[PDB]
């Protein structure tokens, strides 16, 4: 999964 | 509100304790109680709120993905019927996830966003609003899925418009908003080219503004820039 | 019982799903529902029950330790009074922990232990009974602390007596019981010499019986033997 | 902390 903050 | 009898300051103190204890459900409950005192949130308090619910919903999302994976396999050609249990339990986790999202969206709508006038608070809350509609979108399958997606898009877009007018390109809130809106484009809106364009443009505009920053601000900005690059590497 | 309307087999299925999703509170609730159907538990089912509650109470214990540490520091000479919040929140976590322990002990008393006639079930349940009294002992400070300790000791002792009569020295339940009773001696009963003696004697008797085992049974037994050695290395 | 199972 891609990075999110 | 079961936190209605506790002092605001005690709720914030206990949220920090809950964080140290990795008790994020408690942390979220304490911060919900603090929000419901009705006062605006400071920068630290906004981040306590976001950290708590991000951890809670993050675990729910991870569980939902495991269960959805098992469910899809049980529905392949050749699988042995196992009955309704996988669907039921996936639905249970999904409903709890939707509840948490609705709770957060409710706090933002009553009344955090409407009282948020400074860019750092308003962009932060609108990013959250996009994020929690995005999590709802991840599990949506019905007559409402397009509207949920458009609610996420609209919140992110308002946050983006404010951030480009009111914050420098290295502002970590601006960067994190762009990171997440880019993921929305890639994973929710079926717009990988928009996702890639946004991540790349955000990264390049930030790079050109790093020279203005202190060492500590540089560390904060370059951390999120590295996440943008990580996603770009994943996608190209 | 909120699980009263669900099929026993569906509860067991959902416990396994909850495990795959790392949803151990759900797992424990499903297995409590299964126990409350009133039937004896199979070997697999007993381990589902123990895995679920071990994970739940393990997290509570870790949180309690963090909070107790913070609380003791706030009470050192020179600390700035922070009010009742650390104590209150430690008490909250402690009460939830005691509730989980009481729930498990209640399941064992109604009526798992009294129906358990085979050594593998009876020793397993009495070990659990010792374990959950031990967790209660870890947080106990009042008129009851000695009695809680003696309840743990008594359950472990009955389990030990059965295991030495009815199981080989390499049986993993026998080994895990001895491991945990040894920790009880060291950490609860202030009997480090008994702890060390028990771990060493258990290890040596197991070593001498490994020659009787298949490759798969050997792997199971030597894994727990390594934990005994690990503790002995910690303590000497 | 010591190991338990
Ligand atoms: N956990 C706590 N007690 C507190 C945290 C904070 C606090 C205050 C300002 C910024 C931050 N940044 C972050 O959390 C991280 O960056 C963000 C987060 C949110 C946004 Cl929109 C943008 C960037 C640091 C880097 C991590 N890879 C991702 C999270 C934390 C105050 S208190
Ligand atoms: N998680 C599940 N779905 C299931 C687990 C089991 C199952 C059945 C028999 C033994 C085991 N052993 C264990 O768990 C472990 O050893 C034990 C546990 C309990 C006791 Cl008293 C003794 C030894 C393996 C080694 C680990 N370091 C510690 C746990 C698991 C069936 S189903």
């Amino acid at each position: 999964f891609p990075a999110t903050v | 509100g079961a936190m209605g009898s506790m002092e605001r300051a005690s709720l914030i103190q206990k949220a920090k304790l809950a964080e140290q204890a990795e008790r994020y459900e408690d942390m979220a409950a304490f911060m919900k109680g603090a929000v419901e005192k009705g006062e605006e949130l400071s920068c630290e308090e906004r981040n306590l709120l976001s950290v708590a619910y991000k951890n809670v919903v993050g675990g729910q999302r991870a569980a939902w993905r495991v269960l959805s994976s098992i469910e899809q396999k049980s529905n392949e050609e050749g699988s042995e019927e196992k009955g309704p249990e996988v669907r039921e339990y996936r639905e249970k986790v999904e409903t709890e996830l939707q509840g948490v999202c609705d709770t957060v969206l409710g706090l933002l709508d009553s009344h955090l966003i409407k009282e948020a006038g400074d860019a750092e608070s308003r962009v932060f809350y609108l990013k959250m609003k996009g994020d929690y509609y995005r999590y709802l979108a991840e599990v949506a399958t019905g007559d409402d899925k397009k509207r949920i997606i458009d609610s996420a898009r609209s919140a992110y877009q308002e946050a983006m418009d404010i951030s480009k007018k009111e914050m420098p390109p290295t502002n970590p809130i601006r960067l994190g908003l762009a990171l997440n809106f880019s993921v929305f484009h890639y994973e929710i809106a079926n717009s990988p080219e928009e996702a890639i364009s946004l991540a790349k443009t955000t990264f390049d505009e930030a790079m050109a503004d790093l020279h203005t920053l202190s060492e500590d601000s540089y560390k904060d900005s370059t951390l999120i820039m590295q996440l943008l690059r990580d996603n770009l590497t994943l996608w190209t």
